RNA sequence: AGGGGAGUGAAAUAGAACCUGAAACCGUAUGCGUACAAGCAGUGGGAGCCUACUUGUUAGGUGACUGCGUACCUUUUGUAU
RNA sequence: AACCCACUCCCGUUGAAAAGGUAGGGGAUGACUUGUGGAUCGGAGUGAAAGGCUAAUCAAGCUCGGAGAUAGCUGGUUCUC
RNA sequence: AGGUGGUCGGGUAGAGAAUACCAAGGCGCUUGAGAGAACUCGGGUGAAGGAACUAGGCAAAAUGGCACCGUAACUUCGGG
RNA sequence: CUUGUCGGGUAAGUUCCGACCUGCACGAAUGGCGUAACGAUGGCGGCGCUGUCUCCACCCGAGACUCAGUGAAAUUGAAA
RNA sequence: UGUCGGCUCAUCACAUCCUGGGGCUGAAGCCGGUCCCAAGGGUAUGGCUGUUCGCCAUUUAAAGUGGUACGCGAGCUGGGUUUAGAACGUCGUGAGACAGUUCGGUCCCUAUCUGCCGUGGACGUUUGAGAUUUGAGAGGGGCUGCUCCUAGUACGAGAGGACCGGAGUGGACGAACCUCUGGUGUUCCGGUUGUCACGCCAGUGGCAUUGCCGGGUAGCUAUGUUCGGAAAAGAUAACCGCUGAAAGCAUCUAAGCGGGAAACUUGCCUCAAGAUGAGAUCUCACUGGGAACUUGAUUCCCCUGAAGGGCCGUCGAAGACUACGACGUUGAUAGGCUGGGUGUGUAAGCGUUGUGAGGCGUUGAGCUAACCAGUACUAAUUGCCCGUGAGGCUUGACCA
């Protein structure tokens, strides 16, 4: 099955209208002031006010 | 669930005497034809038995007629008036639906002596 | 349960060996034959000299199950195999002896002379 | 009906009677009702009861709602349900038990039915498959036809089809009340009831009932 | 439907599985501290953690046990002796779980899983 | 990789895929319109708003609301077909 | 069994494949299968014969010429008054 | 996932170059991670019936080895 | 004509088997009538067996679904 | 513009097959015939044949007649029919033919728009928010047998055998559920074959369709369990009337007043204020300055951001993704741990007996998924973003 007309310039850009990303939750780790994802490691390898893997 | 288990525990009163697959039992149940209060004896082997608390069960079979009959008694039903061991069984497993497939000889379960 | 083309044995001394269900009677559609049930059959073996002959149509009532019945307390009584008694026209029954034990639900009007025939009733 | 308990269902089990008659039973925990607010004529319109059962935390409870358990001084519970009620005084604080109901008594039971999530037509409709040999070609529990040709040309409304056997609200009426415990709040209903365990049920005198 | 049922699937037959935790187990063991997906880490909890506490009490009997379900001399050898006795009166929760982040390959969340008190 | 300056040149939006660089097609910014409304999407009437300036019998941009209105070619006695 | 074949179902049909795959199936010391080299061809060859095969093309191969074959038949035919 | 001539070809079971688990040797097949809907594909188990299915027992299920006993009509005297 | 008529097989048989002869329109090397063995050959009937079916249920893998990367196709006068 | 029949799924008409209400009868009763009203719900399984049909067998209250591209192949099939092979009869000298037989013979498409079944995002509902609701409207449902009492009564010479009214138990269909009866249960426990490995013995593990098997928890599930169709009211259809003239009588009708059916409107269940006509009730939150005007539902700056919502995390009998529901340390949300329960069925090691396989004891042992109860041991941070600052105007009545 194939259309038998094609698409409009403003057909198609009514569907993109839900393809819009959503942010993520970043927390700042106030013992070093890094940004990280919340609920995650640092970059660094803190969490919570902690030195985890340390490298 | 703990309640549920409080309402079962109430209505289990029966002594029950202790019984295994693969035992010979004589069960006397309650038959009422008419207004008459009479005990009919099922004597069987056990072969299946499910412990459930007030839902348990267990399966005995004999052979009436020439036909094998099996019938699946609740336990703490007032049908069942009593219960007795007349002998014991010595088997292995805890389910013996192979006697099903053996019809005379065959179907002979060894005794528990000790 | 019972339907067409199910395969049962007399409990009779009519002289039929097997016989095969053509019809669960009672009700439009309807699917299974239990324990009390009225059917009609088709003798597909019989006895030389009995009173019933290959090939005959007839009236049958379902005396004992491999599925069962279940009574008022839960529980239920299974036999090895499934067996019938045959009927006539009047629906009383054709043998004179019966072979094998019965239920007690058989007790009821028109089939109490079959049970009282009975070795046991259980 | 018009006046009820909301309870909780804890499962099932079964009686024996004396005579050796096994009864199916569900087991409700009915804790006591409060009375949040009455409504009559003149106030709301319609006449009602609103009642609310349970416990939540206060950190739970918004400000809204912890205002409207201030001005009936009943505390505040999970859920609140509306009672219609025909002609009875109520006043804001009153309790309500297992007492009003008796050994007999059909009743009607409503709840939240078990959620399927996406069934097909031979779950949700019943319908019967097509044939699994005799060369089909994979269309063993497809629908089949949902239409008609250049007439109508359309599908018309209400056409069963796939999706979302609903975990929705269905009531089940005339079940026979067996026991009443008023020590530890419980209905025993002879019967299923809709729902899982540990969810939130109706109970209410049986609408048709009569016989 | 999956109601009230346990375990995940991860794309696997049932005996790819038990070799794939069995073989991080005996990892989380010897290094202490290893890397994972985050849905294989919360499932590896309840395998490694019932090792743990029947490695509480040393028997031949236990420790016949402990190697059919981790076939490791090595891993037997460091439950028993080490694990067991560190954590003689600790009440479970052995071990524990720390979000990461995501790999570049394929955008797939993981964790970190390491034991409690680690001597560093 | 690609850029931002600096330099050469009369001219780098002449920078090597290098004269000029159109259309389809894809974007960013501003103005107006558009979430109770039925159809060849225009045409006749027409309020409101915005811009410019000659400050309203003016010019430019939008077009709420409303009357009428079923593409083009070919082939045919005859096509919205 | 290998090897040669191709009877059935299903899948696949925009295929992994312009004829396959998984399950089953037939012959399997012979009128057998197969490698290398060679001979016969376009009104001609070859054919345990199906009008089959002759380079994914066969009731007369491909290629280049006669050649812009012929087409009472379809289609198209471009600015203005 | 096609086709392609010839040579070598171990151990334990096995008649065997079948088949299964291994050796020497080689590989995990160039997108992954989740979750566990309908439906499709490839499979496992199924109460009581047992071909009622269907154009048709299609497909599936079933049988399956070695030794010994025993084996009908018919026959071209081999067979079956 | 025709599902000819009779018999058998089934509870019920336009198919099958045995006959009848009224051969629309058989017939003797475009061979006639039989025939053991043989056939991935056509028709019919039984035993065993079964998810073929009454009437589907549960379970296991690969897709379908979501996330990250790469990235087609037939079709299409214009579409409020 | 794919042509028969079958499967799956349907929708409408009434010229009604059953059930419901009536008139006449050459209607004693039980059964019938015919006509009128009525479309709510129902309305077989097989043997033969490619068959629709038909004929048979056995049921049922009944096995309705038609329209929908003789409904339905971008839903399935491919037996019939209409390609290419082969044969029979007949016709033709022949190539060949037959609307005559017979055997064999490839059924493609990832759904753009309308449509339909589910599930979300945005905005609006005139300050915003948490919760509970009314019901304009719309869907679902509506079937029926047999037995017993009335009563062997009415009726009838007898045989036979009721209406009206009441009680029980079935079939088919539908919903919910898992206490029971079972199925499944590659996440639990055992038996066993071949082979490889853990140094070896013992004991275990990998592979062989889960290697093959025997059981089986939770969950799901039918074949298991429970429930349902109503009663009742209103307005009527055919039909039966009361009173009553025109037309001194008669007459259901012209005025007026009744009875009357599974059809219609309610009553039973579900959805339902996007019902833009956007409804109602309870409670909660916010009570600061300045500047420019194109001087009021205006714009800009500083301060202040509440009630609440979301992101995030731990999850769920909720689920395709969503949404919905519970919880986030002042905590039992998930995992573990501790007890129990359930299943399997007497582990290992040791000691005895035996030349050995094996037996016996310690021992109903050991192990045990999803279940029940408890317990902060592990994981749910000490966060960020949206949402503001008292809610226009006109008219009337109360009020000061
Ligand atoms: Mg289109
Ligand atoms: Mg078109
Ligand atoms: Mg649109
Ligand atoms: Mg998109
Ligand atoms: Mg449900
Ligand atoms: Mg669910
Ligand atoms: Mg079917
Ligand atoms: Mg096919
Ligand atoms: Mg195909
Ligand atoms: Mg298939
Ligand atoms: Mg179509
Ligand atoms: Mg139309
Ligand atoms: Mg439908
Ligand atoms: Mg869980
Ligand atoms: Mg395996
Ligand atoms: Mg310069
Ligand atoms: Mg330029
Ligand atoms: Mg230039
Ligand atoms: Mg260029
Ligand atoms: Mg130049
Ligand atoms: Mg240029
Ligand atoms: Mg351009
Ligand atoms: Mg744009
Ligand atoms: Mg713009
Ligand atoms: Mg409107
Ligand atoms: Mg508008
Ligand atoms: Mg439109
Ligand atoms: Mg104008
Ligand atoms: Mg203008
Ligand atoms: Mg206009
Ligand atoms: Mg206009
Ligand atoms: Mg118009
Ligand atoms: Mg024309
Ligand atoms: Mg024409
Ligand atoms: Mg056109
Ligand atoms: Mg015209
Ligand atoms: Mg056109
Ligand atoms: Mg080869
Ligand atoms: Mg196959
Ligand atoms: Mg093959
Ligand atoms: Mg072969
Ligand atoms: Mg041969
Ligand atoms: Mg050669
Ligand atoms: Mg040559
Ligand atoms: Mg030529
Ligand atoms: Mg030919
Ligand atoms: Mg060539
Ligand atoms: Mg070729
Ligand atoms: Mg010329
Ligand atoms: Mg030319
Ligand atoms: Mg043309
Ligand atoms: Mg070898
Ligand atoms: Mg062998
Ligand atoms: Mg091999
Ligand atoms: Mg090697
Ligand atoms: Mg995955
Ligand atoms: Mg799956
Ligand atoms: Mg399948
Ligand atoms: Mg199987
Ligand atoms: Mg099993
Ligand atoms: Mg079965
Ligand atoms: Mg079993
Ligand atoms: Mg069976
Ligand atoms: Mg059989
Ligand atoms: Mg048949
Ligand atoms: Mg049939
Ligand atoms: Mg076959
Ligand atoms: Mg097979
Ligand atoms: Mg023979
Ligand atoms: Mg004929
Ligand atoms: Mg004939
Ligand atoms: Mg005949
Ligand atoms: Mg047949
Ligand atoms: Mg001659
Ligand atoms: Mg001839
Ligand atoms: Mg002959
Ligand atoms: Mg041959
Ligand atoms: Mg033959
Ligand atoms: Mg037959
Ligand atoms: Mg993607
Ligand atoms: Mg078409
Ligand atoms: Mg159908
Ligand atoms: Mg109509
Ligand atoms: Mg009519
Ligand atoms: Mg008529
Ligand atoms: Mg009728
Ligand atoms: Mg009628
Ligand atoms: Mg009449
Ligand atoms: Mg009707
Ligand atoms: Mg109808
Ligand atoms: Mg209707
Ligand atoms: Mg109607
Ligand atoms: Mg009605
Ligand atoms: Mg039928
Ligand atoms: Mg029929
Ligand atoms: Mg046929
Ligand atoms: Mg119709
Ligand atoms: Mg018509
Ligand atoms: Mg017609
Ligand atoms: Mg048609
Ligand atoms: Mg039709
Ligand atoms: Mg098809
Ligand atoms: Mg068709
Ligand atoms: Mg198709
Ligand atoms: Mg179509
Ligand atoms: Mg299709
Ligand atoms: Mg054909
Ligand atoms: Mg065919
Ligand atoms: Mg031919
Ligand atoms: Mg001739
Ligand atoms: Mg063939
Ligand atoms: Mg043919
Ligand atoms: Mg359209
Ligand atoms: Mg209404
Ligand atoms: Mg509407
Ligand atoms: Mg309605
Ligand atoms: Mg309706
Ligand atoms: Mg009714
Ligand atoms: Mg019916
Ligand atoms: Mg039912
Ligand atoms: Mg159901
Ligand atoms: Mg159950
Ligand atoms: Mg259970
Ligand atoms: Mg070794
Ligand atoms: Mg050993
Ligand atoms: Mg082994
Ligand atoms: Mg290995
Ligand atoms: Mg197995
Ligand atoms: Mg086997
Ligand atoms: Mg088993
Ligand atoms: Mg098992
Ligand atoms: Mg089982
Ligand atoms: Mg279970
Ligand atoms: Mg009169
Ligand atoms: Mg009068
Ligand atoms: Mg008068
Ligand atoms: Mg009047
Ligand atoms: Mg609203
Ligand atoms: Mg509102
Ligand atoms: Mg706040
Ligand atoms: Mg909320
Ligand atoms: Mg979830
Ligand atoms: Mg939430
Ligand atoms: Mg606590
Ligand atoms: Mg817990
Ligand atoms: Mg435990
Ligand atoms: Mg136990
Ligand atoms: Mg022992
Ligand atoms: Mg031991
Ligand atoms: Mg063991
Ligand atoms: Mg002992
Ligand atoms: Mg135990």
């Amino acid at each position: 099955a194939v259309q038998q007309n094609k698409k409009s310039r403003s057909a198609r850009d009514m569907r993109r209208s839900h393809d819009a990303l959503e942010s993520n939750a970043l927390s700042v780790e106030k013992s070093t002031g890094e940004v990280h994802l919340r609920h995650h490691v640092s970059p660094d390898g803190f969490y919570r006010g902690r030195k985890v893997v340390d490298k | 669930n703990k309640i549920i288990q409080q309402i079962e525990a109430e209505q289990m009163n029966k002594e029950i005497p202790a019984f295994a697959p693969g035992d010979t039992v004589i069960v006397q149940v309650k038959v009422k034809e008419g207004d008459r209060q009479r005990l009919q004896a099922f004597e069987g082997v056990v072969i299946a038995k499910r412990n459930r608390g007030l839902n348990s069960a267990f399966t005995v079979r004999k052979i009436s007629n020439g036909v094998g009959v099996e019938r699946t008694f609740q336990t703490y039903s007032p049908i069942v008036d009593s219960l007795s061991v007349k002998r014991r069984g010595d088997v292995r497993k805890a389910k013996l639906y192979y006697l099903r497939a053996l019809s005379g000889k065959a179907a002979r379960i060894k005794e528990k002596l000790v | 349960m019972i339907q067409t083309q199910s395969m049962l044995d007399v409990a009779d001394n009519s002289g039929a060996r097997r016989v095969m269900c053509i019809k669960v009677l009672g009700g439009s559609h309807r699917r299974y034959a239990g324990i009390g049930d009225i059917i009609k059959v088709t003798v597909k073996e019989a006895i030389p000299r009995g009173k019933v002959k290959k090939g005959q149509v007839m009236t049958a009532v379902v005396v004992r199950t491999k599925h069962g019945v279940r009574r008022t307390d839960g529980s239920i009584i299974r036999f090895d195999g499934n067996a019938a008694v045959l009927l006539n026209n009047k629906q009383e029954p054709i043998g004179t002896r019966i072979f094998g034990p019965v239920t007690r639900e058989l007790r009821t009007e028109k089939f109490m002379k079959i049970v009282s025939l009975a070795p046991e009733v259980l | 009906m018009t006046i009820g308990v909301v309870g909780r269902k804890c499962g099932m089990t079964r009686i024996f009677t004396e005579e050796g008659v096994s009864i199916p039973v569900t087991v409700i925990e009915v804790e006591p009702n409060r009375v949040t607010q009455f409504k009559t004529e003149e106030t709301d319109g319609y006449r009602a009861v609103q009642v609310t059962a349970g416990e939540r935390r206060a950190s739970r409870v918004t400000k809204a709602q912890a205002g409207h358990f201030a001005k009936a001084n009943v505390a505040a519970g999970r859920g609140v349900w509306e009672f219609r009620l025909g002609e009875e005084q109520y006043a804001a604080g009153d309790q309500i038990t297992v007492d009003l109901f008796q050994a007999g008594q059909m009743v009607d039971v409503t709840g939240e039915s078990k959620g399927k999530g996406f069934a097909g037509t031979i779950k949700r409709w019943n319908f019967r498959g097509q044939d699994n040999t005799h060369g089909n070609s994979v269309s063993h529990r497809v629908p089949g036809s949902i239409g008609q040709c250049q007439t109508p040309g359309r599908v018309f409304k209400g056409k069963k089809m796939s999706g979302h056997l609903g975990a929705e609200r269905v009531t089940v009426q005339s079940l026979e009340i067996v026991r009443v415990d008023a020590e530890r709040n419980l209905l025993l209903v002879k019967g299923a009831v809709p729902g899982a365990t540990g969810g939130d049920v109706i109970v209410r005198p049986a609408a048709k009932a009569r016989g | 439907m999956r109601h009230r049922k346990s375990g995940r699937h991860l794309s696997r037959t049932s005996a790819h599985r038990k070799a794939m935790f069995q073989n991080m187990a005996v990892s989380l063991f010897e290094h202490e501290l290893i890397k994972t997906t985050l849905p294989k880490a919360k499932e590896l909890r309840r395998v490694a953690e019932p090792l743990i506490t029947l490695a509480k009490e040393d028997s031949v009997a236990n420790r016949r046990l402990a190697f059919d379900r981790t076939r490791s001399k090595a891993a037997v050898g460091k439950l028993f002796n080490d694990l067991g006795k560190r954590y003689a009166n600790r009440p479970g929760g052995y071990l524990r779980i720390l979000k990461c982040g995501f790999r570049a390959g394929d955008n797939a969340p993981m964790a970190y899983v390491e034991l409690v008190d680690r001597p560093v």
